[PDB]
């Protein structure tokens, strides 16, 4: 019973069959439907910014090309991941993976550590709990109520307050993906 | 069907 999971994302069904077959032959992983606390490797069939890619970066997983599985099968063992990192599409991926690997104790990002508390709309996309998870894992502070926050993320129907930034979910996601706190001005609702 | 791109 492996203690790490691997997740497939943007994976055509015929490629999923191959990954499942390779993991059955090389062992070393359980396959999980979505990124979770045990996940170390996220395999993408097409470099689309899915929720699993985002969660993968937030947790400092390997975010890898499908070709990693193909080469590993050919050589009869799991090979080095570095050559297969999807850094062109997701520049933060190798950055967060490097820092996670250096961590003593559970890893937590610091991208958002200098931001004030954020309230995430219950109506957000990606869904509220996952978007909060992303904010927390990337070193941000999550408010339970809007009065607690200087930043409110996603659809919000309450009365607006003057010293609060009302930003799209994309502000969070583009920041995570680039490992830069994006300029709020471009994400205003 | 595909996982949603964000």
């Amino acid at each position: 019973k492996p203690t790490r999971t691997l997740v497939m994302t943007s994976m055509p069904s015929e490629k999923q069959n191959v990954v499942i077959q390779v993991v059955d032959k090389l062992k070393g992983f359980s396959i999980a439907p979505d990124v979770c606390e045990t996940t170390t490797h996220v395999l993408s069939g097409k470099p689309l910014r899915t929720l699993n890619v985002l969660l993968g970066i937030a947790r400092g997983c390997w975010v890898l090309s499908y070709d990693w599985v193909l080469w590993s099968l050919e050589l009869g063992h799991w090979i080095s991941e570095e050559p297969f990192e999807l850094s062109h599409h997701f520049p933060a991926a190798p950055l967060c993976r490097s820092e996670c690997h250096l961590s003593a104790g559970p890893y937590r990002g610091t991208l958002f550590a200098d931001q004030p508390a954020m309230f995430v709309s219950p109506a957000s996309s990606p869904p509220v709990a996952k978007l909060c998870e992303l904010v927390h894992l990337c070193g941000g502070r999550v408010s339970q109520v809007p009065r607690q926050a200087s930043i409110v993320i996603g659809p919000y129907s309450g009365k607006k307050k003057a010293t609060v930034k009302y930003l799209s979910e994309k502000w969070v996601l583009d920041s995570i993906t680039q490992h830069k706190v994006c300029a709020p001005e471009n994400y205003l609702l | 069907q595909a996982s949603q791109e964000y």
